[PDB]
């Protein structure tokens, strides 16, 4: 879970550096949010990892 | 009244009296309370710790 | 001093508390090293962050024995100390974007929903990038123009 | 047309149950709204965009050299160079905007195997970023067909990556275990891998349910 | 009464509501 | 053991202490407790050059102007 | 008491501006009557039929060009999303109750 | 030709009428715009931005929630809820509690 969170965060940093359009950047942000939720309480929302 | 207690909430009698006497000695209207009888199960669930 | 362990308090931690707890930011997703079973540098097991796996053993080996205490190695940043510190030293990850804590969003009732008077469905739409919320309006400018 | 057979009733029964997650990653609807509308671009416009992108990158290189080694030309010319770099950035942004629905249409084929539709879409988007970094006006291809390979290979790489966000439903584990046990028994006794017809015979389900459940296996 | 019947969801909602106000009346609302 | 101390600063305005041994030197820059780099008190162009001779790019830029 | 629209009723889904019309209401009412349950029980069947028709039209509109029923999984999840949006849709529920 | 005209004149004016009503929708959304309102229609949100972006601020994600919390005033809502509790009954009072 920590590895997944770090991966998403690093990729979000890269995307913000690359100047990608907001859609891709905030889709990666959504993925980061989901990764953090999985880290804290995996099964609480919907279907778990 | 003039206390910080939430209406409808359960309160330990000792805390209730302590805060009521504090506020009334400081000019506030003491909170109004109704004794409630509880089974040992619900009394256990209503613990403060 | 357990003789003054009188009460235990719990509360929300802020980002500054998390930064004060941590010894260093975890930068890389690395595990224990596949090549040699040593911890990766800046990984989740980094010794420079969480301390050395083996007592008083410098990462680069410039200090290796019991007589040395507390010294940071100038070449690799590991502290020459007892290994037990790996059970207590905390890390942190710096997020590029804010994230809401799942406990205070999910779980009925919704702490955030009740605080902001937002229906849980609407708050979920906002958080996971499915809807826009109006955050602030300059009411007087609109009123006069 | 109009039909309300028992299958449609069962489908709506399933849909109401699935609707219990609001911002489900399996739903692209919000993502489609966010894309908006941008027209499909012909070969000449795409090569124009690529030409602008490369020109802006070279302008960035020369401007970075001149920002350090002195030799700066007067501000009037520097302003035109400052315009070229911005033009290149805008061209890259537009060229990426033009193919998000292509990414979606390529991703829709991999759904149902464990990864959410939006995660596959993100992998395809990154494959598209890879594509724009290798596109060449010299080769003369349509950008859509060229970038399709990058999108699909990125999606496959993410799918074939050992570390993935496989998020299988809770209400499918038991039937998947039963499928595994029955397939194992049929393999051991039949002498060959069982065709979905035999599996459906044993599980008391329609064969297309066998083909659907098998997609979650890995 | 036979021709019309009962609406299941409305009865369920009325039941849960009734439980909520009865818990309030009993003064043990925050425990239910 | 005989010892020494050094300090580092980061652009956010925070400062950090580092004890050392007496026989130790001092680095000029340091990854601090914060995680930032502090001071003692494949890119697109790589990809474009691979498929180009820069005279083509010089002509490409000359056309823009 | 099982009325029909006098004029079409705009539903106004957030993206596809759906409507429920005389044909859909008539056919859903016929299905509910055929179900044979009491009125307050066949109400559920009526709601289900109208929801299914509206949802299928809405997803066919959303999936214009790029999506078809052969994409069974994507189609079913899109249908689930649209059904979820409809369930909490106040205007749709008020129209059905009318 | 008459039937073709009865299709043409009708649909051409109808699309323009729907657009004209969409403008009224935009204006009525602007005039009641307030914080914490969700806007789901991307067309409406984009038009609101293009027209009156300098008059408001919209966002999504946890950052928008953070900005909402920054703008939040605890005392005003607490006192409004207290006022509601001793005035309303039933589910309204219960939700206020
Ligand atoms: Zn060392």
């Amino acid at each position: 879970l920590y590895r997944r969170v770090i991966n998403r965060n690093n990729r979000l940093k890269r995307l913000i550096d690359l100047g990608a359009p907001e859609i891709i950047v905030n889709n990666e942000k959504r993925m980061l949010q989901e990764s953090v939720d999985a880290l804290f309480d995996n099964g609480r929302r919907g279907r778990p990892v | 009244g003039s206390t910080e207690f939430l209406p409808g909430s359960l309160t330990e009698r000792a805390e209730f009296e302590a805060e009521n006497r504090r506020v009334v000695a400081e000019g506030g209207e003491p909170a109004a309370g109704r004794p409630v009888l509880m089974g040992i199960t619900k009394a256990s669930l209503a613990t403060d710790s | 001093d357990v003789n003054f362990f009188d009460e235990l308090r719990i509360g929300l931690a802020t980002a500054d508390d998390i930064r004060n707890w941590s010894y260093g930011e975890v930068k890389k997703p690395e595990t224990i090293n596949y090549r040699t079973l040593k911890p990766e540098k800046d990984g989740l097991f980094c010794e420079k962050i969480f301390g050395p796996t083996r007592d008083w053993e410098c990462y680069c080996g410039k200090y290796k024995r019991v007589r040395f205490k507390g010294i940071i190695c100038e070449r690799c940043g590991v502290e020459v100390t007892r290994a037990k510190v790996r059970r207590e030293r905390m890390g942190h990850i710096e997020l590029a974007a804010p994230v809401t804590h799942i406990w205070y969003f999910k779980g009925v009732p919704s702490r955030l929903g009740y605080l902001l008077d937002l229906a849980p469905k609407d708050l979920e739409k906002i958080i996971y990038f499915a809807a826009y919320v109006i955050t602030s309006v300059d009411d007087e400018m609109r009123h006069n123009e | 047309d109009f039909v309300w057979d028992e299958e449609e009733s069962e489908a709506l029964r399933q849909a109401r149950k699935d609707a219990e997650l609001t911002a489900s990653a399996d739903s692209v609807r919000a993502y489609l709204k966010q894309i908006g509308k941008v027209a499909l671009l012909n070969a000449e416009e795409e090569v124009e965009l690529a030409k602008r992108i490369e020109a802006g990158l070279y302008a960035t290189q020369k401007l970075a050299e001149l920002a350090e080694k002195g030799e700066k030309l007067p501000v009037q010319q520097r302003r035109d160079m400052q315009w070229i770099c911005r033009d290149g950035d805008r061209a890259k942004n537009h060229l990426l905007e033009a193919n998000l629905r292509l990414v979606v249409s390529l991703a829709k084929r991999y759904t149902g195997r464990g990864m959410a539709f939006l995660d596959l879409i993100q992998e395809g988007n990154l494959g598209l970023i890879r594509a724009v970094e290798k596109f060449d006006y010299t080769k003369g291809y349509k950008f859509s067909t060229y970038a399709t390979w990058w999108i699909r290979q990125a999606i496959t790489r993410a799918m074939a990556d050992q570390a993935r966000t496989i998020r299988i439903p809770v209400h499918m584990v038991e039937v998947i275990n039963k499928l595994g046990r029955i397939q194992r028994e049929l393999l051991q006794d039949l002498g060959r891998e069982p065709t979905p017809e035999e599996l459906a015979k044993e599980m008391d389900i329609t064969p297309e349910k066998v083909l659907e459940i098998q997609q979650y296996a890995r | 009464v036979d021709l019309l019947g009962r609406n299941k969801a409305a009865d369920e909602a009325a039941e849960r509501e009734r439980r909520e106000e009865e818990a309030y009346a009993a003064g043990v609302l925050d425990l239910m | 053991a005989p010892r020494q101390v050094a300090r580092y600063r980061t652009d956010n305005g925070e400062e950090f202490d580092v004890p050392f041994a007496d026989d130790a030197e001092i680095p000029g820059t340091w990854l601090c407790r914060n995680g930032l780099e502090g001071t003692l008190i494949r890119t697109h162009w790589d990809m474009l050059l691979e498929r180009r001779s820069v005279e083509e790019l010089e002509e490409l830029l000359k056309e823009r102007l | 008491r099982q009325e029909l629209p006098s004029e079409p009723i705009p539903i106004d889904l957030s993206d596809v501006t759906m409507r429920i019309d005389a044909e859909t209401a008539k056919w859903a009412r016929d299905e509910a009557r055929k179900t044979g349950l009491p009125h307050n029980e066949a109400r559920a069947e009526f709601v289900d039929v109208v929801t299914y028709v509206v949802t299928e039209r809405a997803v066919a509109r959303i999936g214009r060009g790029w999506l078809t029923r052969d994409d069974k999984h994507a189609w079913e999840k899109m249908r689930a999303d649209v059904v979820g949006e409809l369930e909490d849709h106040e205007q749709f529920n008020a129209a059905l109750d009318a | 030709v008459r039937d073709s005209g009865e299709r043409e004149m009708r649909q051409l004016r109808d699309r323009a009428q729907r657009e004209l009503d969409r403008l009224d929708e935009i204006w009525n959304t602007f005039t009641k715009l307030a914080p914490k309102q969700l806007i789901v229609d991307e067309v409406l949100y984009r038009e609101l931005q293009d027209r009156y972006g300098e008059y408001f601020t919209g966002a999504m994600g946890a950052e928008s929630i953070k900005k909402l919390i920054e703008n939040f005033d605890i005392d005003a809502e607490a006192e409004s809820l207290r006022e509601v509790i001793r005035s309303g009954k039933g589910q309204k009072k219960l939700r206020a509690l």
